[PDB]
Formats: structure tokens, C-alpha cells, sequence
DNA sequence: AGCAGCTGCACC
DNA sequence: AGACGCGGACATCAAGCCCGCCGTGAAGGTGCAGCTGCT
């Protein structure tokens, strides 16, 4: 909505024992005379004006700058397929990615690794994230959730394996190319070192580790 | 009030500790993932191998790696401090 | 009428990275195949020559001044042992169009600025600025620490007209001082050529070579790299070089008009004119004689400052940069 | 309150070159422009185990079997030829001037205070003492460091290069002049006056210094060694590396400069045991001791922050020492 | 003397 | 044409600098009240 109007939502989300029964305040009984302690008519009027405008549509539109892309049907025909941005889902994914790093469990389980220990559990890293900042200087124009997560799309990588691996060289110097400039290649080293890590282990659960040892070769 | 261990929480993932035939060699990881197979890339010193002394105990090699990170590569310490500030700002939020 | 939020000015007087070679005197004419001075990494063993800290002054840890060879590794550039002449070569392009910005948000301010600079060039042409640039070429101030003990310095400037020489100047850098702007016929011809390039009546690309006679085996000084070892000299294609910004700072030392006691010498042209190596900034904004106050009085309020201040303002426009709100 | 500058830098006067080494025969000293160069060559020696062994965590069986069997080492060496009894070292030296002007400062107040103090020093007493001591270290071949320990006859020849040829020659017997005494001679005083005119800013002084040392046929000459820092300290694959520029053995320039600065005959310990070099906290680290410790108030820094800040001058010998420290140059400055 | 467009403005 | 050897060894030491700084300008929508051109 309008950025000047967001104080109304800040009043609705005033967590007096929950903001779900106040923003969608359909089940209020004592709050009515608290909205207007002068009458009972304008109290019900303000209650309807607050809870009625939070479910309204108008008309379906996409104002010539949104996306709408054809989809080929099986026999013949098309559907227009105008997509939208799923801000609750992008909120929930960003909150999981914030909980896995800056949380209490990750802070506890990283201190154990700085000291080479055991502890109840482990942790994760989430590499190659990217930032896509929707609001330029003031994110209140787009969304309230775009203001709580200012800019900060927090996208996840779908890259090819060899993307940051540009190198151009010819082995004119060394005689044997398998021993030298093959292990010196950037990707082969983490295959070979993990193979040294895997070729000294237990053979009791062979059905998975032999498959991993075969796929790594 | 950010101690060296709070920065060391998020600085540790740029090192890798490989047990070798004599001991516990260490090396520096660029992507900050622990030197994994698919996502990471560990720099190799020029003989090719890890840039680390062959410490007997793993705490010694971990401390050598982390002290060399604090001493020489200050941009990685800057990334670790920028993470460590938000690590307690997130606790200040919830 | 107000000052634009974005104001950008492109650099005129663009030099190249000045490259260093070595050879013998009386072979200055056929000095084309001269071998390039190479930076060598060496390791030295010193002592502790720094003042002791509050933690290193303990009784059991006073051994740092006692037992510390201090074990450093640096870079060093020297001359070969049968060569006493160092040759520094660069190219200098002068463009023209001194007062036209490359970016602006208000075109009324742009028309006012163009009117002001055209008023300058109509009244006061590029006669003083080109003379000062030509005197900073004629003595080898481009040779910064390479000039401070040289027995004979000679600069030689060629005009690259099509691909070859059109005019040759052969100046003695030790007869022409480093703190006064005198007069000479060939210096005036070089000033006329530089003013013709700066006004826009031609294209000027000069080849400036400079010979400093240091002596055999001595230490020559290229530019030291800034690292964001502790001593890394600068080199392009395995040959020691000086940066182009240092050469451009050598030709920008034309400012003998500032609010301090200007009987000392010329300084470089900067807004809030600063010699950070001497720690003092002349042309402070408290006294109304820095570049922004004169530019906002000349363009906005039509309050023209003195002619020397106009020279300093046009020189700061030649240097270029980011001016605005 | 006129505190000192945070960034302070003084440049070097008396900048030498690397001393080139060549070989020849005595009484052919004067025609030494086509003399053959001394080369560094490798040799692989076989020694016995002659060192102190770490007997704390080693078994005596391996220790005994170690000190029975030999060890093999690769070591560089440089010797004279077998028809040559003379080493020649040659270098050049410029004496610049501009004694007390700093090339980097953060305060102009400290800069003008220091310039006034140094100008007061030069106006009250000239550059006569320091240049006399530098001429002493030139005329005796302390430049030839271990190549003059047991040499039979050492001769130093100093040339004043004006444009491209000689303008004044001195010839000195390096063993007639001592290594510890500072005497008075005629030609030594004329060379000291030339160095004094160089340090005064009243001329350009460029000198060519040659030294002929008569060692003997086929004996060992000693050029400088090299710090292999973090590149050969792993297992000891190469023992000794000697410094040579281009197929000719050489002495380091800072070694010649340390041979020129050995003029400090004033320090609060026993100064009668020998002159040392001018360093802040005057240090002979190879002798393992630090003369002019900062405990007693006689170092460079306490003297300079007493002189320039607090206007209390030390004795004439100590301000001679601090002017020698400014001639050597360096980085000073309080955080 | 009454409409539609435009511009400056208020707020978050 | 058929061959180009075995045996043993490859040191231990002390150190690794200081200081000052790190550019700014523009990158905003939504809706309302009043002015102005037009009729």
C-alpha cells in the first residue's frame, strides 16, 4: 500500500496478546468499546472499516510492465500465465537462511569447531548467495516485508560446476601431463583429496560408500 | 564487545585441516566452506600442496591456520567481523 | 543558478607511465637500444631503529633492541656498473576544452560556467598556465628523487606530428631552477605550442625524455606501490617505471599564489591546496581563498576574484574531478 | 604543546654502490681496468658431524651412528686465481647534502623547529668532525671487511669524478692508518674538506673508491652472503649462497655503508674498546649487546626530543651523534 | 463562472 | 649382440619495523489540495 498509510498497519499489528486477532479482528468482544469509548455505533463502524479493507481486490490487472508469458497447451492453445512475487515464501526462506547462520545453534556449534570438539550437532554454510535490492533508497514503497528485509532478496546459486574456472595454458614444459598440470587443475584436487579421504574407511556399510567411491572416479 | 572467539566463529570456515601421512596439515579456503568438493576452492602453495606446517595435534594446526589468518589475510578477518556484528544483532532482535 | 549536484571534469594534460633505462653519457643521441633498469628483490638484515612501545619496554623483553637482526626483504633498483646515465621516457598528451564538464544536472549552471570560462579565455588566454607547465617540463621535476644529486640533467622534447618528429627542444634542467619561472625563447615556443593544444587549435602529443647523470652502480628510485615485504617497486614488462600520477603531479606544481607565506615555493594545484607529505593544507576553507568559494563567487554571484585566483581556478578545472553539492 | 610528528622520514646521505671484486697481480695495480672478475662457484664438501646434538629426546644409538658417519653439504665459495695475489674492490660514493630537512612530516611547527635547531648546529660548528671520521673510514680499508684481516699490503685509491674523468686523486696505505685511532694527516684533511663541502650543500661530490688487498696466490676471498628468507629454511638443501651480480662476486652496499658509519666513539659504556656504527640505540647485534640503551638517557630519541622540543642541548659529542643519525637517515615518529 | 490536467507537497 | 654396480651420509643458531589516511553527487511512490488553461 501507500507508504504514508503504514502507521495504520503498525497500529493493527500492535501485539496486545496477538496481532492475528487484531489485524484480522473478526473475533473481538471487548475491543469494540475500546476503539470508541463514547458510543457503540462509530466503534462498530471503525471495526468494520479496519477489518473490511484488509480483504478487497478491485479488478484483475497487470499494468503493462508486469510479466505475462504464453504456455503451450498439449493439443493446441495457450494460457497467458501472469506470475507474481511470493513475498511470504521469500520471507520464510530468508528467515531459514538467517537462522542457520546468525542463530544460537550455529554460534554454539561453530565455537566447538574452532576448538576441534564434538557437541550435540553440526551446522551449514550456504555459499554463493546474491543480493537483489528492490527498494532503491526507501523500501517502504514496495512492501512492509521489503522494509523488514531491506533490499535483501537473498538468492541461491544455480550455477554450472565450472563457472569461475577460466584458465588458458598449454603444458609445453612438463613431460607427463597426468602427474603435473592435471593435479594442478582447480577442480581435480578436491576430487583426489576426497578420494584419499574415502579410500581409508570402514567397509561395513559398503552399499553406499562403494557407490560414492565409484562415482568419484 | 566482540571478542576474538566471536570473530573466530566465522573466520574458521576459510581453513581446512587435512590429516596426512605424517600429521595434520592445514590450508586456506577461498569460498569459506571448509574446502568442499563442489562449491569450494582451496588455494595450493607452490611441489604443490597446502600452505601449512605438519602439526601433530589438530588444535595446533587449527591455531596456526587461524593465527595466520588473523596475521596476514585481513580481508577475511573483516568478513568475519562483519558477520560477527550481525551474529549478536540477530540475538538483539530475537 | 544554484550549484549542480553532479559536476564532473575530465583530465587534460594526460601523461604516460614513465619508463627507465640506463646507459652512458655521450650516447644520448643513439639511446634507443638502452637496457631497461630491473627491480631486484633483495633481503637485508638490520636492527631495531624504531621507538619502543609501551609493551616492548619490559625488563625481560628489552632484548628487542639488543638481539634483533630484524630480517627484512625489500625491492631495489640500481644502475649497471658501467653506466652512469638514467633515461626516463614518457608521452604527454594535451587535449583542450578546459571548461566544459562531462556530466551535469542543471544546464543553466552549465551555460553560466561556459560563459565564465569563455570570459576568462577571451580576457586572459592560456599564456601563464602554459608557461608554467612548460617550465615544469623544461626542468626535470618528473625525476623526483632522481634529480637531487645528479651532475647533469638534460631533457629533450619531441613533437609527434604524424608518427615522427616535428620539433626538438633540448633543455638543461640544472640551469632552469625549480622555484622561479624565468623567460627563454625556446621555452616560450613550447609554451605557445602547449597553449595552442590547450585552447583547441591543434593536437599535441609530445615525447619527453630525460637523462640524469647519477654515476655508476648507484640506486635509482622508481615509484613505490601502495598496498591496501613492505617495499614493492613499480614495474611494467620487467622494467622499472614511475607512475603517471607522479609525473602529472610534477607538472601540476604551478601554484605560486596561495594565502600562506608564498615566498617558499610552488605547490600542486588542489582544492584546499594540500601538501600531505608536509602535513599542512594551504588554502583552507576558513579564509575565503579555496577553489569552491572562488568558483561559487565567480559563476553564481558574478564576483570575479583576482587574476591569479582565476589562473588557479582554471588550473583546477584543467586537473578535473568531482565538484558539486 | 609542540609534540613531535607522527610521520617522520629522513633520507640518506653517503649512498654507496655494490663493491665489485676482481683479481690480479700486485705492481700491476694501476692498469686494473681490464682485470678478470672473481667468480662464485659451488663445491660439495663432506664433513664429519661436528656440532652440539640435541640429546634430550634422541637415543644414543642413533646419535653414535650419526657422529660416526659423515654428512654431505653444498656450499658456495670464491677464491683467487693461482697466478693472482691481489683483490680489487671498486665502488662509487655520492655525498649529497641537505642534512636536517625531512622529506616527510605531519606538522610544520616541528619541521621549522627542527630546521632551526639543525641550522644552529651547522652555524656554530661546521661539518669538520663527521667528515674527518668518514675520511678515516675511507682511507683505511674498513670497506674490505674480512679481506683485510690478514692481508699483507692494502692500498686505497680515491678519485674525484668531476664530469667524466678524474679531478683529484688520493692514495692511502690502509694499514698505516689504524682501525681505532683518529689522527691528523694532510691528504686525509683535504679529502675530509671535500666531504664537508659535499655535506654542506655547496657542491656535488662523486668519488670512485678502489682498494687493492694483497692476500696471496689462490687464497679465499670473502664476498657477502644472502638471506634466504622462507625459501631455504625447510630442510637445509643449500648451505651458503654468496652475493654476485653478473658473473662477478660483490659486496653488499649496506655493508660498505656500515663500514663508513663506524664513527661512534661516544657511548655511556666503555667507549675505549672501539668505534661502532651510528644506529639508534647503538647496536652491535653480532656482538649481542646494545650500547646506548633507552634506560640511561643517552639514545637518539631522548636526545632529539630533549633538543628540539625542550631547548636543552646535550654535549657537543652527543649532538655530533644525532647529526650523524640524521645523515644516516631513517623513519621516526610517535603514534 | 464551472471542469480536467498539472505541479508542488506530506509522509513513511 | 649383450651388457651399463653396489655401500653410507646429506648441520644446528639467533632474530622478521614503524606511521598517517581510505571521497560524494543521484538513482521515491501514493494520493491530495490548490493553480491554471479551457469553455
Amino acid at each position: 500500500g501507500n507508504a504514508a498509510a503504514l502507521d495504520v498497519f503498525k497500529f493493527l499489528s500492535l501485539q496486545y496478546q496477538g496481532k492475528n486477532l487484531l489485524n484480522w479482528l473478526t473475533e473481538d468482544s471487548a475491543e469494540a468499546v475500546q476503539a470508541l469509548s463514547d458510543n457503540a455505533e462509530q466503534a462498530r463502524e471503525w471495526r468494520q472499516a479496519f477489518i473490511g479493507i484488509t480483504a478487497v481486490k478491485g479488478a484483475p490487472a497487470s499494468h503493462s510492465l508486469a510479466k505475462q508469458l504464453y504456455f503451450p497447451l498439449p493439443g493446441s492453445g495457450y494460457h497467458l500465465l501472469a506470475p507474481l512475487f511470493p513475498t511470504s515464501l521469500v520471507h520464510h526462506v530468508h528467515a531459514l537462511l538467517r537462522e542457520a547462520r546468525f542463530g544460537d545453534a550455529a554460534k554454539a556449534a561453530r565455537e566447538a569447531r574452532s576448538r576441534q570438539e564434538s557437541w550435540p550437532h553440526g551446522f551449514s554454510e550456504y555459499p554463493n548467495l546474491a543480493i537483489q535490492k528492490f527498494g532503491g533508497t526507501k523500501p517502504q514503497n514496495i512492501s512492509q516485508l521489503n522494509s523488514e528485509r531491506y533490499g535483501e532478496n537473498w538468492l541461491l546459486p544455480s550455477l554450472p560446476p565450472h563457472w569461475q574456472r577460466q584458465d588458458q595454458r598449454a603444458p609445453i614444459r612438463h613431460s607427463s601431463v597426468f602427474e603435473h598440470d592435471f593435479g594442478r587443475s582447480p577442480e581435480v584436487s578436491r576430487l583426489t583429496r576426497t578420494l584419499q579421504r574415502l579410500l581409508a574407511k570402514t567397509r561395513h556399510n559398503n552399499f553406499t560408500i562403494r557407490r560414492y567411491r565409484a562415482q568419484l572416479v | 564487545t566482540i571478542s576474538k572467539t566471536d570473530i573466530d566463529c566465522y573466520l574458521q570456515t576459510y581453513v581446512v585441516i587435512d590429516p596426512v601421512s605424517n600429521g595434520w596439515q592445514w590450508g586456506i579456503d577461498e569460498n569459506g566452506v571448509g574446502g568442499a568438493l563442489h562449491h569450494g576452492r582451496v588455494e595450493m602453495v607452490e611441489y604443490f600442496g597446502l600452505r601449512g606446517a605438519t602439526h601433530p595435534t589438530e588444535k595446533e594446526a587449527m591455531a596456526a591456520a587461524l593465527g595466520y589468518l588473523w596475521r596476514c589475510r585481513q580481508d577475511l578477518v573483516a568478513i568475519a567481523r562483519n558477520d560477527a556484528i550481525e551474529a549478536e544483532k540477530y540475538r538483539a532482535k530475537a | 543558478l544554484s550549484t549542480a549536484s553532479v559536476l564532473a571534469f575530465e583530465r587534460k594534460l594526460d601523461p604516460s607511465d614513465a619508463l627507465m633505462s640506463a646507459g652512458a653519457w655521450a650516447q644520448r643521441d643513439a639511446s634507443q637500444e638502452w637496457p631497461a633498469v630491473t627491480v631486484r628483490e633483495k633481503s637485508v638484515r638490520g636492527t631495531i631503529s624504531n621507538r619502543l612501545k609501551t609493551k616492548d619496554r619490559d625488563p625481560a623483553k628489552l632484548d628487542a633492541s639488543i638481539q634483533s637482526p630484524n630480517l627484512q626483504t625489500v625491492d631495489v633498483a640500481n644502475l649497471p656498473s658501467d653506466a652512469d646515465t638514467l633515461k626516463v621516457r614518457f608521452t604527454l598528451r594535451v587535449l583542450g576544452g578546459a571548461g566544459t564538464p562531462s556530466a551535469c544536472n542543471d544546464a543553466a549552471y552549465r551555460d553560466k560556467l561556459l560563459q565564465t570560462v569563455a570570459t576568462y579565455v577571451n580576457e586572459q588566454g592560456f599564456a601563464e598556465l602554459a608557461r608554467r607547465y612548460a617550465h615544469n617540463l623544461a626542468n626535470a621535476r618528473f625525476l623526483w628523487r632522481n634529480r637531487v644529486g645528479a651532475e647533469a640533467v638534460e631533457v629533450r622534447i619531441n613533437h609527434i606530428r604524424q608518427g615522427e618528429v616535428a620539433r626538438t627542444w633540448r633543455f638543461d634542467a640544472l640551469a632552469i631552477g625549480l622555484r622561479d619561472f624565468k623567460a627563454d625563447a625556446e621555452l616560450d615556443a613550447l609554451a605557445e605550442l602547449i597553449a595552442s593544444g590547450l585552447s583547441g587549435s591543434g593536437h599535441v602529443l609530445l615525447e619527453v625524455v630525460a637523462f640524469a647523470r647519477i654515476g655508476d652502480g648507484q640506486e635509482v628510485f622508481p615509484s613505490q606501490e601502495l598496498i591496501l615485504k613492505s617495499k614493492t617497486l613499480y614495474s611494467v614488462r620487467d622494467a622499472a617505471a614511475i607512475h603517471s600520477q607522479k609525473i602529472g603531479n610534477a607538472l601540476r606544481t604551478i601554484d605560486t599564489w596561495y594565502p600562506d607565506e608564498d615566498g617558499l615555493g610552488p605547490i600542486a594545484v588542489e582544492p584546499y591546496g594540500s601538501v600531505t607529505s608536509q602535513g599542512k593544507a594551504y588554502r583552507q576553507p576558513k579564509q575565503k581563498l579555496d577553489f569552491y568559494t572562488l568558483l561559487d563567487n565567480w559563476v553564481l554571484r558574478d564576483e570575479a576574484p583576482a587574476v591569479e585566483q582565476q589562473h588557479y581556478v582554471i588550473a583546477n578545472l584543467i586537473r578535473g574531478g568531482v565538484f558539486g553539492e
